[PDB]
Order: C-alpha cells, then structure tokens, then sequence
C-alpha cells in the first residue's frame, strides 16, 4: 500500500517516510534505465548525475509527501522516458548519501513521459 | 619536498632479492619525506643504492636488516620522528646485516629509542655519540652493541669532536620551534621543523579550521586554518586523502569511522553503531552451492549489517550434513546475527534452537526487503519452531513477498501485530496459521504489555511494543518521560524521552531542560559561559588572531575573563 | 483447547433443496477454516479452504461463508450424489482438529425393493455348512423386514443382516439377510422362503426353492 | 498427478507396533511436508504428526513418545511408525499432503491403511457362488470366513461395475468376518455373458477369481 502517483509532479504516500530516499530514472528506449537524481526525506540532500549537474532542481514540498523535479533549461539529450521511485535506508546506511542503482528502489511509478 | 609513502613489511623478504630491490627503488626513487617508515630489508651485494641519498625526513621508524650491501648513503637524512616503533620502542633499528652507514646529518630524533646488534662488518657508528641525537627520555631503552671480526676500519678525521664520526673524511663527522639545528634564531631558520611546518614557519600546530569566538560565545571557522598532511600544514587535502575528525589528512578512513563530503572535500564521520557491511547470502557468490548457514560459512557473517540475498536456517544445520562434510552448528555461534540490519532478500527459519525463546538474533533486523523470495512467494517464514515470541522489536518494514508463520507450537502474540503497517507492496499476504491458541496465551498471562499500544507486540516485555502507549524512553515503552522527577532528567520530543543535556542541574518539582544542547536548561549543574552551560571554564582555547583566550571561576560560578596579559589563565 | 461443533449431527434433505452445514467454534479464529467431503469408503475431500475460497474440480454449487466463530458450508441445490460426511477443519490453533461431521442423507421418492434368494453353493455343502441369502435390491426407505420361513416356520436368530449405503446415483438401498444353518438341518427340509415387507409393497413379497 | 499411495499391513498385536510406507508421487519430498492423519469410528478424524520437508518432525502431543516418522527423499517415500499400540489405536491411518507450502489444508490423500488391533490370528476366505435362479437377473459372490478386514471385490477384472453391490462386512459368531457382493444383470445375458468375482485378502495374501453360472 505505498504508492506513487506521478504527473515535475509525484505523491509520495502509505508509509511514514521516515529515513526512505526518493529520486528519478531515465528509460531509454534502445537501452536501460538510467539514474536522474535523488534526495533524502530525513535531511535535505540531493544527488544529481554531471549529465543534469545543476540544470535541475527538484526538491521536497509541506507536509507529507510530494517530490517535485523543476526541469528548467531542458536539452535534447534527455530523449527518455521519465520514472519515480522510492525506498527505505537502514540506519546503518549513510545518512548522507543516495543510493543509484534501479535495484536499489523497491517502489516505482507507472512513468510519466512529456516532450518539450 | 617529494614525498612517498614509506613501508611496514618488517622482517619479510618479497620475492627474490632482485624483486625485492626492484620494489624497494620503485617506493624511495626520488623520494625526500618518507610518510611511513622506512624499511631497507635482504639488499643484495653491489646494488646501486645511491638513491637512498635524497631522503630528508622520515616520520615512522628505520629499519635495515639482512643487507650485505656495503654502503647505506643515507646521507641527508636529517630527522627520524618515530611515529611508529619497529619493535619494543625504537625509532632506529640496524639489526643482522654492511660497511658503511654514513648518516652524517642525522641530528635529531624526535622519539625513540636505538638498537645496533649483530653488524660484523660495521664501521665507525659505534664511536657516534648518541646523547646528541636520541631524546633523553628514550635513553634507557637504548640498546647499542658493535663487535666485527677484528673491527678493523678507517679512522675518524682528528677534526671530529672526541673522534665520534659515522665514517671517513672530516665531512663524516635553534631550541624553540625546531629539531635538526638553526641556522640563525628565527621560525624560519630551520632545516626541519619541530611539530608542524607551513610555508617555511615552524610552528606547535596548524592553525585550527575552527576557532572560539567571545564576541558570540559561538565557534566561528577560521578562514586561515589549514589541515595537517602528515608533519606539514596543508590548505586542502592532496588527492584522495581524507579528513579526520581532527584536522588531519589521511589516506582512507578509519574502520570505526566512514567517509562523507561536506561541500567538497572528503570527510570521515564516526559510524552511528557499527558500520555498515553489506554481505552475500546463502545461494549467491561466496556461497552459490551452499543450503543454508552452517558450522562452516558462518563466520563469513560476521560484522555484517546488510545482506545481499537470503538468509536460510534449516534442520540440516544442527544436525550436520556429512556429504558435504560440514559439522552440527553451535546454537551460540549464531549471535554473529546480531549486528544485521537489513535483508534484500527473504528470511526462511526452518529450525532454531530448541532452548532459545525468540528470534533473539535479529532483535535490530529493521527490514526485509523480499526482492527475492522462497518459492517465489515468501520474504518471511518461520515454521515448526519451539520459540514463545517472535522478538523482531526494531522489524519496521516488510516491503514485499507474503508473510508465513505456522507449526510453532509455543507461538504467542504474532496474532497481535498488524502486519499491513510493515507492508509496501500491495497484495501482501500473512498467513499465521498452526501455533500457540490465544486463550491458552491469556491463560499464562502471555499478552501485549499494559504500555504496549493497540499496535500489539513483538513480546511480554515493554520494549517489544510495535508503539507506545504514552512515550518511549530508548528502545523502551514507559508511562511518562522523567519530567520534574527520575534519575535521567528528560524532555519530550515526539512523543519520544529524550535526555537533558548532563551539564544542566535537575530542579525541584520543575522541568530542568528545554532541548538537546546546553543552551537549553534553566540552571547549570557547572559553570557558565554565556548561554552555554559549560562543565568547565574555557581556559586556553585558541581565538582569533591566534591569541590563547583564558577565562576565570567565580562565586556565583559564571565564566569571566581574564586580563589580556594572562597567557597562562588567570 | 479449541472445539469444533457440527450441527446437526444428521441432515435428511431432498434434492433442489437449500443445504447448509454449521460449524461453530469455541474460540474466534478469523477464516482459519476448511471443509471436506467424505464419501462412503473415500478418504476425504477439500472442498472449501479458509472458509470461502473454492478449490478446482469441485462443483460450484458448494461454497462457504462465516468468519470468527460461525462457519457455513452451504450447497445451491443438492443433488444425489453429494451423499457424503462433511467435516470442518481448524488451522488456528495447534494443532489443527476437526468436527464430529455432519452426514447428509437424501430424501427420494418411495420404491419397492427387487427380491432375490440364493440356495447354498454345493461348493460350501461339501465344506459341511450352508448359507442362503436373499437380497433386496435398490429401495427407498431403509425400513425393511425379512422373514426366513423354513417349510413355513419362522426362523429367529440364525440370521444375519447387511445394508449398504444410499446409492450415489438413484440414492436407493439395498440389503442382504443370509441364514446359515447345519448341512444336517438344511437336508432336513424342503422349502426355503423369505418374505419381505416394505413401505413400497401392497402386500408382501415372497422368494423361495426347494432343495 | 499428485498421488500419495500407503503400504503395510494393518493387523498389529497388542503392545506392538505399526509401520506404514507413504510412496510418493507428482512432488518432491524436498519441497512439501508430509502429515498423518487417523479416523477412528469414535473419536473422529485426528492430526497425528507431520515430516517437513527439512526432515524435522513435529507429533501431536499424544503421541510424542511412541511416534517416529522419517523418510527418503531419493526414494521419494515416507515411513510412519507407532509403537505399542491398543485397542483404541484401531483406525484407518492416512498420509496427507498440503496443497500449498507450510499449510494444512490437505487436498491430497493417501488410501488409507485400516489398522485391526487384535491379538486373533489372520484366515483367508472361502468364496462361493450365488448363482441366479432362472425368471433382470441377480448373482453374485459369497465370501465367508475371514479376519481381519478389508476384502476388496471386483466384477471381471473391474470390466463388470454397474449394477454392482459389495455390502460391508458382518462379524460372525465365531469372530470372523463374511461378507457378499452381488451384481443385476439383464436376464438374458446368463448363460452369454461370463460373469467372474476376483476377490483379494490381502493379509491371508488370498487372491481367487470365481465364476458363477
Ligand atoms: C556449508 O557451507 C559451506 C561453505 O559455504 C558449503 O561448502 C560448499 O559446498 C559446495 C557443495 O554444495 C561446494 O561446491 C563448495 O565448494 C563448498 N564451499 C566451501 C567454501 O567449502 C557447504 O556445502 C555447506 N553445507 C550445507 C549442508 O549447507
Ligand atoms: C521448548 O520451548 C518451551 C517453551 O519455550 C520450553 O518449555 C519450557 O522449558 C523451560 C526450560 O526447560 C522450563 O523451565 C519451562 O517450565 C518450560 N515451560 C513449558 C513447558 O511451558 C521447552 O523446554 C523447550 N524445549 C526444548 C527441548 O528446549
Ligand atoms: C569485525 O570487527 C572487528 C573490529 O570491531 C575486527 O577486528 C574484525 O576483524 C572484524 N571481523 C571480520 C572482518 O571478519
Ligand atoms: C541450551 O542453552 C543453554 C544456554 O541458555 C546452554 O547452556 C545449553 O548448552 C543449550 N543446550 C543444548 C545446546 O543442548
Ligand atoms: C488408549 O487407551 C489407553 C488405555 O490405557 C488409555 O490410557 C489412553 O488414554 C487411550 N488413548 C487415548 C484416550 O487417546
């Protein structure tokens, strides 16, 4: 019963997300996903890839739960399809890093795909 | 100055002496600072190590043993810090070798003792006079014996004092701030420094990153603090160096400590409980072939805190499985469990031991990920064991696979718990079917705490609530926080005891903190400086323009300061 | 411990009829039930599983229903063939147990028995015994009599009795009476009857052979 | 198909024990427990113990101390064993299995193995003819005299199964079991159509196939 209704726009909702890190992914369509970014719930880091360093400021809102990805001065290089994903970090798990991988999300969105 | 990164091989001969040497060039060529210790080892006979002569500095300790080279130019090396011992306590160690060692500007050594044993072909360094060079703090631990065939040799140039000399030629023959002479009273006329080193300054340590200042009574950062590299001082870290949690830089981080990055440079931060170790489980790498935990793999488990894969405990385990030659697993060993907390997979116990309660070993198991799952169906099973409760206290989470817990005749509780609240996939499932009835529960008492909440319970204890009826202390449901009474004096936050900060006096039937720090509590158990409920005046510390601040009691016990003439504290 | 009550211990019922099997428990056990058929000379048969869900192969006109303490195995409407005990099974408490059953009988329509009569194999005479037997084949109800007359003279207490159970199909019974005697007081006698009444028989019906 | 079959004999001694051979089939041993289970004609259906698929065994608690289950998982087979029996021991002894992992609803059953505590002796039976009188026509088999139950009885090899009537066993004076199978026919198939009863005793190891004319 988590769920994540997406669409940037991603509802966050069915646990308590204490110490949970939720980020976005990057289906290419003649290759594998790919990472986007990713932020803590219990501390406000992020994590972006060099590919979107900067260009991109997605973040967290009031109350809980919703993650938003603020995708100004976009570029015809990100031709994907867009995912939002969640998950729980143990508390021996840096409380200052992010994991990357898409095996590290246990929860994912039904992806949303829009063209600019 | 060149720097590399020394040696700690001791006594070990790698390879062939060619290989050896190869090796022991590759580390020193060029080299001026050695970081480590310095360690020339089984150099064979006519082998150039001329190289040897650009070393200035070493900051561990010296070993050379086994040479039958005839000459060692350790020529300008100036200092040996001794950092680090060879063995027992000394800081210079020739031992079992060699001709000629001509250590002619080998004026200080910070620390340590010296040992000259075995050297049947040594000449001249029995005639040094060590009093000038060794600490005499060190001096009763020294331990020099020169003997040869005859001994004969050269003779020490008449222009040598007392005809002390490390060999032939007259070429063979300050205080504050400093360890290897001056040329001149200054900070800067120093060919070694004492304690730290920057920018041709001596000095007793860098400049702090941070520093106390008055006018806030806040720690303010030093924008003209460096870090220290070994015995010099940097403004960054050099490649992939780290921070410690002292100012230092060092490569890589401690084993009870991680590393992070505050803005851009790599810190190391102290694990918050043991650090994090992700392992495979059975079925997987290590362990590809292998059933279960046994006897055998067991100890592959240890400080682990994660698992990549599953986690089976079956009968097979404490019987003993011969085909594959493999013993019957001592129950005990099994508390190598107890620092995991995390499973990507699913956790199957299909035995236990008989004369254990409860899960006892993954007591801070905080979730179970079920990414894979027995049979494709379960990340939870525990079946036909003899434990009374399940006891999984800090199990947060069960984000997939369906939950199977049957046969247990002595099961109570279980039942109690409301599984959907660890539950993140949907369609998950629990069947708790087969064990311990709940009225033959009720009958012996066996049910949820009065200071659980209605969430139910892990256990008969109060810390086996899945929640709180009123508060937790710790790990522990209570009926209230120590507000004006108790021993630990506490405050609430989020529904939660916390602890008042130890340098803050209790108070009589009132509260006796407000928050977390020390500028949070009505009245001081110590001293005082500012809002801060100090335990003792800051007599000492460093402040801006590099001024020693010292700061005085009272009778009212309130930190004041001292007269900028005191530089010792009033 | 936990019990498993089944009411009523019998349930006669004519087929199209409604039927529903009780099972109540002393403890509330949630849906930790299951229901089984039992035929004659069968081991049983899960029908139900956790107190609703439906296993293949099995009619839909069987289902469940009930939860906590009050279970019901129910049947849209019975037919001939779901002649059978039918037991609960809990899966709550250890270990699992079940009811006393409950056993479903099918009312039909009455019909009269077909009577037979057998004389002794000279196979078991030669042995030095003799057994006759008569059979009444496929009736409705089970309330039958037989009378062995031996040269008109009722026998009484050489006889020995066996009915089978309700027919899967017709749902009908049917009995065998067999008299055993000596070889000697078999030989010294000419006729051998076996009179019959029933709830489907005007007058009596009557078989027999002379030696 | 997923099929339990039992084998062992079902007259036990008392005092003595019983040892019963679930053999399996359609599963692994490996990956399925498998229970017993007994059905007295009193005390009902009883869950006595199980063998899960790890060879650990869990036994209801009357029977802890007199119950040994173990098994083969090569041979695909399980071994029950109860020792020193009695009386109320007397029941039909299943093998079950569940239909899912861990559980106990048993979709799967064995025959049953029908157990006769006794200390009488095993005797085969006699069969005779219960040839049709002429005038539908019934006939059929006698089979008198024997201990202990069960006999099974088929018409032609099992060919012959309409109209069909084994009826149970009655005990007899002496306290041997006899027992009657009979079958209807269309009359006029007597005398051209063959009609046989095979019938098999298995305890007295008596197999016999008699004809009735
Ligand atoms: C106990 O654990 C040991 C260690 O993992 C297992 O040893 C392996 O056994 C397999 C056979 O299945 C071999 O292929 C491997 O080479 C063995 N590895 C080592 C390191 O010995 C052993 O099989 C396990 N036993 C049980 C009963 O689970
Ligand atoms: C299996 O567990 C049960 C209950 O956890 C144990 O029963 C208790 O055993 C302890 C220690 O032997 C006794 O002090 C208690 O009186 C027992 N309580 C009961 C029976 O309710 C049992 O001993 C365990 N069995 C084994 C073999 O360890
Ligand atoms: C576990 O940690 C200790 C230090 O706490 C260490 O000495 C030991 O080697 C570790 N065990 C391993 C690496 O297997
Ligand atoms: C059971 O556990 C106790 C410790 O509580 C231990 O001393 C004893 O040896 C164990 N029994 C075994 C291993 O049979
Ligand atoms: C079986 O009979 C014996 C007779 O001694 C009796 O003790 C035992 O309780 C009986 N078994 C039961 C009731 O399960």
């Amino acid at each position: 019963q988590v769920q994540l209704q997406e669409s940037l726009s991603c509802a966050a909702s069915g646990r308590t997300f204490s110490s949970y890190a939720m980020g976005w992914f990057r289906q290419a369509p003649g290759k594998q996903r790919e990472f986007v970014a990713a932020i803590r719930w219990s501390g406000g880091y992020t994590y972006y890839t060099d590919s979107v360093k900067g260009r991109f400021t997605i973040s967290r809102d009031n109350a809980k739960t919703t993650v938003y990805l603020q995708m100004n001065s976009l570029k015809p290089e990100d031709t994907a399809v867009y995912y939002c994903a969640a998950t729980y970090l143990s508390s021996d798990y840096s409380r200052y890093a992010l994991p990357q991988r898409p095996l590290d999300y246990d929860y994912w969105g039904q992806g949303t795909q829009v063209t600019v | 100055k060149k720097v590399c990164q020394g040696t700690s091989n001791k006594l070990t001969q790698l390879g062939t002496f060619e290989d050896h040497f190869l090796s022991l060039q590759r580390m020193f060529n060029n080299c001026e600072v050695v970081l480590g210790n310095l360690e020339i080892t089984y150099v064979q006979r006519n082998y150039d190590l001329s190289f040897l002569k650009t070393i200035q500095e070493v900051a561990g300790y010296v070993l050379i043993a086994l040479n039958t080279v005839e000459r060692i130019p350790l020529e300008n090396l100036q200092i040996i810090r001794g950092n680090m011992y060879y063995e027992n306590s000394y800081a210079l160690a020739v031992l079992s070798n060699l001709k000629e060692l001509p250590m002619r500007n080998l004026q200080e050594i910070l620390h340590g003792a010296v040992r000259f044993s075995n050297n049947p072909a040594l000449c001249n360094v029995e005639s040094i006079q060590w009093r000038d060079i060794v600490s005499s703090d060190f001096l009763s631990n020294m331990s020099m014996d020169f003997q040869n065939h005859l001994g004969s040799c050269q003779k020490c140039d008449p222009s040598c004092p007392n005809g002390s000399c490390w060999g032939a030629g007259e070429e063979n023959c300050c205080h504050n701030q400093c360890a290897a002479g001056c040329t001149g009273p200054r900070e800067s006329d120093c060919l070694v420094c004492r304690k730290f080193r920057d920018e041709a300054t001596c000095k007793d340590t860098c400049p702090p990153l941070m520093l106390y200042n008055p006018t806030t009574y806040q720690m303010d950062v030093n924008p003209e603090g460096k870090y220290s590299f070994g015995a010099t001082c940097v403004k960054k870290c050099p490649r992939n160096y780290v921070v410690t949690d002292h100012g230092s830089c060092v490569r890589a981080c401690g084993a009870d400590s991680y590393e992070m990055e505050e803005d851009g440079v790599r810190k190391c931060k102290k694990c918050e409980g043991p650090c994090r170790k992700v392992c495979n489980g059975i079925g997987i790498g290590e362990f590809k072939d292998s059933l279960s935990i046994n006897a055998t793999n067991i100890k592959h488990f240890k400080n682990c805190t994660s698992i990549s894969g599953d986690l089976h405990i079956l009968p097979v385990a404490f019987r003993g499985d011969s085909f594959t030659h493999t013993p019957p697993l001592d129950p005990q060993e099994l508390d190598i469990l107890k620092t995991v907390k995390e499973i990507t997979g699913f956790l199957l116990i299909q035995a236990w031991p008989e004369n254990r309660t409860d899960l006892h070993a993954f007591e801070n198991l905080e979730i179970i990920r079920g990414r894979t799952k027995q049979h494709g169906q379960f990340s939870l099973a525990v079946v036909s064991l003899n434990i009374t409760s399940l006891g999984l206290r800090s199990l947060k989470e069960i984000s997939d696979g369906d939950v199977i817990i049957s046969g247990n005749k002595n099961l109570c509780y279980a039942n109690t718990i409301n599984w959907k609240k660890l539950f993140g996939t949907s369609g998950q499932k629990t069947k708790i079917i087969s064990n311990r009835g709940e009225n033959s529960c009720k009958a012996t008492g066996q049910v949820c705490h009065a200071l659980c909440s209605p969430e139910g319970c892990w256990g008969p204890e109060p810390r086996d609530c899945v929640s709180c009826r009123n508060v937790s202390r710790g790990r522990e449901c209570v009926d209230k926080c120590n507000l004006l009474e108790g021993e630990p004096r506490e405050f609430v936050e989020n529904s939660e005891c916390i602890q008042c900060h130890p340098e803050c006096l209790p108070q009589a039937m009132n509260i006796t903190c407000t928050g977390r720090g020390p500028d949070n509590c009505i009245q001081c158990a110590h001293y005082i400086d500012g809002p801060h409920c100090v335990k003792t005046c800051p007599a000492g510390v460093m402040g801006e323009n590099n001024t020693l601040v010292w700061k005085y009691a009272d009778a009212g016990h309130v930190c004041h300061l001292c007269h900028p003439n005191c530089t010792y504290g009033c | 411990d936990i019990l498993l009550t089944q009411s009523p211990v019998i349930l006669s019922v004519s087929p199209g009829e409604r039927v529903s099997f009780s099972c109540r428990a002393s403890q509330s056990i949630g849906t930790n039930i299951h229901w089984y058929q039992q035929r004659t000379n069968g081991s049983p048969r899960l029908l139900i599983k956790y107190a609703s869900e439906s296993i293949s192969g099995i009619p839909s006109r069987f289902s469940g229903s009930g939860s906590g303490t009050d279970f019901t195995l129910s049947i849209n409407s019975v037919e001939s063939e779901d002649i059978a005990d039918y037991y609960c099974q809990q899966n709550n408490n250890w270990p699992t147990t079940f009811g006393a059953g409950t056993k479903l009988e099918l009312k039909r329509t009455v019909a009269a028995p077909s009577v037979f009569i057998f004389p002794p194999s000279d196979e078991q005479l030669k042995s030095g015994t003799a057994s006759v037997v008569c059979l009444l084949n496929n009736f409705y109800p089970r309330e039958a009599k037989v009378q062995w007359k031996v040269d008109n003279a009722l026998q009484s207490g050489n006889s020995q009795e066996s009915v089978t159970e309700q027919d899967s199909k017709d749902s009908t019974y049917s009995l065998s009476s067999t008299l055993t005697l000596s070889k000697a007081d078999y030989e010294k006698h000419k006729v051998y009857a076996c009179e019959v009444t029933h709830q489907g028989l005007s007058s009596p019906v009557t078989k027999s052979f002379n030696r | 198909q997923v099929q339990l079959k039992q084998s062992g004999p079902g007259l036990v001694q008392p005092s003595q024990s019983l040892s019963i051979t679930c053999t399996v089939s359609g599963f692994s041993l490996t990956n399925y427990g498998v229970h017993w289970v007994r059905q007295s004609p009193g005390k009902g259906l009883e869950w006595l113990g199980v063998i899960w698929s790890g060879g650990n065994t869990d036994y209801n608690t009357p029977f802890t101390s007199r119950l040994s289950i173990n098994k083969d998982n090569s041979k695909s087979q399980v071994f029950f064993k109860m020792n020193s029996l009695q009386s109320n021991d007397t029941a039909i002894y299943y093998c079950a299995r569940a239909l899912t992992y861990y559980d106990y609803e048993f979709a799967y059953w064995g025959q049953g193995t029908l157990v006769t505590v006794s200390a009488a002796s095993t005797k085969g039976p006699s069969v005779f003819p219960l040839a049709p009188s002429s005038k539908t026509a019934a006939l059929g088999c006698l089979v008198k005299d024997y201990f202990p139950e069960p006999v099974t009885v088929s018409w032609n090899s099992g060919a012959l199964t309409s109209g069909v009537h084994t009826f149970p066993a009655v005990l007899q004076s002496s306290g041997l079991y006899s027992l009657s199978s009979v079958v209807t026919v269309p009359s006029s198939s007597l005398g051209t159509q063959t009609y046989i009863c095979n019938v098999n005793h298995k305890p007295s190891n008596t197999k016999v196939d008699k004809r009735v004319e």
